């Protein structure tokens, strides 16, 4: 049994119906956020970034880190909706001024000793 | 006949003797519903026997703040209130009952 | 024995002891253990379920009546199973007097919200959610108090590194602030202060 | 006079129309009763736009349930007359 | 819908670093969402890489209006956790500056509000008392005002040999100038219009909503922490708690207004009655020893050595220990694992709960309203943000 207790989904059904919710929820605001902030990126690119975010969390198997991913995501898009971030809180999903690191063997070997 | 209890938003109480007449009365019954022998039943019963015990035997209000040591028989009537609240509470939540899940081995071991 | 040694005050620690014992009667489903501090300080170790009847006796009770809520937060032992440990420390006015009471939760158990109880808690628990990670259940509008927006990580846990993992700076390609990895010029510098020769005897561990 | 009586016809036309403006779906492998998940290769997040697209454009909202369950046009185009108590 | 304002955090009236997301109907507030953590440095975490005389000038940076206050409450805690006790000179001493201090936080309180409203003349008399109490700050301890003066062995130093001729000096015409403050605010209509009646809490609402000091004494509740919980040699003056009646701003500025009062009449006992002796516990496994000791016999060299090198260690054990600071309860939950370094070190702030209850005091009234309302809580956010 493991004898655990829930945050607010039973299994991985329920947990799975409230990202759905979330995803929707960040899909509409999405060219909301490309207007108000006066973003250079078009909707398209916020989109797939949310769905690129979505995408990275997709291996968890347990109900309640999904719960709590969701209240997480939640926060953040109440953060975006009512402005309390600015142009430079968005902008950070997008890595703009950090150059690309290989992840290659030769090109890790070639600039230092990090693995 | 006092003015100005000297608190915000405290009111002056008219007739306080029987409002804490009704108020020890009403926590008198909601404990009758309590087991007899849970603690709280017995002790909230001990102590709302004296201080009903006391008001019946006192007519002047001065003296009676002065006996009871509750601080202006406002904040007494105040008190009754709260306890007779806490008291349903208590009778929805049965706290009498023996200890669920202790905890862990050394949950609670300090230093480490 | 006098002039350099605080004096204790056993009047103090008796009537303590004895309210101590008072509220474990009261309440045995909750109670787990009771404690004085030898500088008269008493506390209450409960189970997580009675935060709310616990606190809200504490409250409300004639012979309690503690209606002030001064702190409440929490300390993170990694050791332990129970990541995390809730405390809460409350005054009495009426009978001028303070109680501790502590419970214990993991990354992934709610705690219920004591707003109910106190309003002061509202902005408590939220500190507690923002620095450890302690999700409150019922809580009006739970979300980050004292961090930036969108930082990522919960920065008063043991395990999270004292300069984080990202740093600030304008950038004018872009015209803007942006965040990058950390890179210190200077590392900070870990001191081995510890002495290797025991202090107190009085809390010796058995050797297991 | 309020706009003309839908049909059944209509509905299918648009609802082709919105799943061939779906840039993730080849227009000429798509029909009435082709399914997302098999013959599509679109997982979860995918129909999700595609009803958010239906709600677009039928103007009326689709719960997630009763949603989660429209497979291929067919339903989508079954659950839209059944709202609309649509038989002709 | 309603307008949305930024009120801060750069803005006059905002008290620092304040992000006031304001829901506003015309001028009427309907919202008040206070934005803090842009002052937030992270002091806990910080605190727990250092010894605990290396965490002592935290405390003078928290709450940077009140700073030898706070350094009493944290070496109160720690001597709590050791078992031992200040010699009394120590504890006179610690008193008459936390006295002080308590002018000094109340000027700059009551000044500051006062601009705020828009009275900016007694803000210009009463600084010139403040630098005043500056050098004796500096006198005492080379800094203005963080001094790291007060330890948790005691004091740092003994006074020099002039001091409290000056402090003396200083207090016995202090009055009068409270006087004139006075008579530039406390019988304006205009200052009564704009403060009579503004931010009303019941006394049950202030008490539920965890407020200390004047936040509780402006409604009526007979509460202080020197009176009822005395920590040094408070139990050895003489001195009355303001209360007020109305629970609005005016009546905890009068009540103040009379703490400073209060404080004089403090001061001038802590003079009088100023005993001879060590300012430090005679102990140098906590307190170091003097500077000849150390350049003449081993031990003390040793004690010198270990003391500032790895500092004292501390037996294990948890407490909270809080004082009557200038601004409400100033409290600290500080927890020892047997090492020199602290586990834990909760700092608990009355701005804090005093903030949180913003929006409630607000309702029903419009924005110089709430900036007064901001004024009367007498917020400083190095301790709100900690
Ligand atoms: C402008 C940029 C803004 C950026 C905002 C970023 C907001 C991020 C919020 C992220 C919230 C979460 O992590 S939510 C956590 C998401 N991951 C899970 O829930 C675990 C189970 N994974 C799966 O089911 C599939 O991999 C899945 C792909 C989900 C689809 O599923 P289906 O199809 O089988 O239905
Ligand atoms: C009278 O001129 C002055 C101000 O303008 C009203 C200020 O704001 C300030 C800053 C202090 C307030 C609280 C913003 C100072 C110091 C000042 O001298």
């Amino acid at each position: 049994g493991t004898s655990v207790k829930p945050i607010f989904s039973r299994d991985m059904n329920e947990a799975k119906r409230r990202v759905r919710e979330l995803y929707r929820a960040w899909y509409r605001e999405v060219p909301n956020t490309v207007h108000l902030f006066q973003l250079d990126i078009s909707v398209k690119q916020g989109r797939d970034k949310v769905r690129e975010m979505f995408m990275k969390n997709a291996h968890v198997t347990d109900p309640r880190v999904v719960d709590l991913l969701v209240i997480k995501g939640k926060m953040e898009l109440e953060e975006t909706i009512n402005v309390w971030k600015q142009r430079t809180h968005i902008m950070r999903f997008f890595h703009e001024t950090e150059a690309p690191r290989p992840t290659d063997f030769l090109s890790k070997f070639y600039v230092g000793h990090d693995p | 006949l006092k003015k100005t209890t000297g608190l915000v938003g405290l009111a002056v109480c008219e007739t306080p003797h029987e409002r804490l007449k009704i108020l020890y009365t009403k926590i008198l019954d909601v404990l009758g519903q309590i087991p007899k022998n849970a603690a709280y039943r017995k002790y909230t019963e001990q102590i709302t026997n004296e201080k009903l015990g006391m008001v019946k035997a006192e007519p002047d209000v001065k003296k009676l703040e002065e006996q009871l040591q509750g601080g202006q028989i406002e904040e007494v009537i105040l008190q009754a209130e709260n306890e007779l609240s806490l008291a349903r509470k208590m009778l929805r939540w049965k706290p009498w009952e023996p200890l669920v899940e202790e905890p862990p081995a050394n949950q609670w071991k300090w230093p480490i | 024995t006098r002039p350099t040694i605080r004096p204790r005050n056993d009047v103090v620690h008796k009537q303590l002891s004895a309210f101590g014992q008072y509220v474990a009667e009261i309440l045995p489903k909750y109670v787990q253990q009771v404690q004085v501090s030898c500088f008269n300080e008493l506390e209450i170790f409960i189970h997580p379920d009675g935060v709310i009847p616990v606190l809200t006796f504490l409250r409300d009770h004639t012979n309690a009546q503690f209606k002030s809520l001064a702190d409440l937060t929490a300390v993170d032992v990694p050791t332990r199973q129970n990541r995390f440990e809730i405390v809460y420390n409350l005054l009495s006015l009426r009978f001028n007097s303070r109680i501790r009471v502590k419970t214990y939760t993991d990354e992934l158990t709610p705690i219920e919200s004591s707003v109910t109880v106190y309003k002061a808690a509202n902005w408590y628990e939220r500190e507690i959610w923002d620095m450890f990670g302690v999700f409150f259940a019922n809580h009006p509008d739970l979300r980050r108090i004292l961090t930036d927006y969108g930082f990522e990580g919960h920065p008063f846990r043991k395990d999270f590194p004292l300069s984080g993992y990202v740093e600030l700076r304008y950038d004018d390609e872009v015209k803007r602030v942006v965040a990058e990895p950390v890179e210190l010029a200077q590392e900070f510098r870990k001191f081995d202060l510890n002495s290797p020769w025991e202090a107190f005897p009085a809390y010796r561990q058995p050797p297991e | 006079s309020d706009a003309p009586p839908l049909t059944l016809e209509a509905i299918k036309d648009r609802v082709l129309y919105v799943l061939k403006l779906y840039d993730k779906i080849d227009p000429e492998k798509l029909s009435v009763n082709s399914h997302f998940m098999k013959d599509l290769g679109l997982d979860s997040l995918d129909q999700v736009e595609i009803i958010m697209a239906m709600e677009d454009e039928f103007g009326f909202e689709i719960p997630d349930i009763d949603a989660e369950k429209l497979m291929c046009p067919q339903e989508i185009v079954d659950y839209i007359a059944d709202k609309k108590d649509v038989y002709e | 819908s309603n307008l949305t304002l930024n009120f801060g955090p750069q803005h006059p009236a905002a008290h620092g670093v304040l992000r006031l997301v304001m829901e506003l109907s015309g001028e009427m507030v309907r919202k008040c969402d206070p934005h803090i953590g842009l002052l937030h440095r992270g002091t806990e975490k910080l605190i727990e890489y250092k010894t605990y005389l290396q965490a002592l000038p935290y405390f003078d940076r928290l709450d940077y209006v009140s700073m030898m206050c706070n350094e009493q409450a944290y070496s109160l805690a720690v001597e709590k956790l050791l078992n031992i006790q200040p010699p009394p000179r120590a504890q006179w001493i610690r008193v008459l500056f936390g006295e002080i201090t308590r002018l000094l936080n109340h000027i700059m309180a009551v000044t500051t509000h006062a601009l705020d409203i828009g009275a900016m003349t007694p803000f210009f008399w009463m600084f010139e008392e403040r630098e005043k109490m500056f050098e004796f700050y500096e006198r005492v301890s080379g800094a203005r005002m963080h001094a790291a003066y007060i330890r948790p062995g005691g004091v740092h130093q003994d006074l020099p040999l002039g001091l409290l001729d000056d402090i003396y000096e200083f207090s016995k015409n202090f009055s009068f100038r409270i006087d004139e403050l006075e008579e530039m605010l406390t019988n304006n209509r205009i200052w009564r219009n704009r403060t009579v009646d503004i931010g009303v809490v019941t006394a049950e609402d202030a008490l539920n909503y965890g407020f200390s000091g004047v936040m509780l004494r402006g409604s009526g509740i007979q509460w202080d922490l020197r009176k009822t919980q005395p920590y040094d040699v408070y139990d050895q003056v003489e001195f009355d708690v303001p209360i007020g009646s109305r629970g609005d701003c005016y009546d905890r500025y009068l009540c103040r207004v009379e703490e400073m009062r209060q404080s004089l009449r403090i001061i001038s006992q802590c003079l009088n009655k100023m005993p001879p002796g060590e300012i430090k516990v005679d102990d140098a496994k906590v307190s170091p020893p003097k500077r000849a000791e150390m350049k003449t016999s081993m031990e003390s060299l040793i004690h010198h050595f270990k003391l500032y090198t790895e500092g004292y260690q501390v037996p294990p054990g948890a407490t909270y220990t809080a004082i009557e600071a200038p601004k409400g309860e100033f409290g600290v939950y500080l927890v020892s694992d047997g090492s020199s370094r602290p586990y834990r070190c909760k700092i608990k702030a009355p701005g804090f709960a005093h903030l949180a209850g913003l929006d409630k005091m607000s309702k029903g009234h419009m924005l110089a309203d709430v900036v007064a309302i901001i004024g009367t809580q007498d917020i400083v956010f190095g301790e709100v943000d900690r």
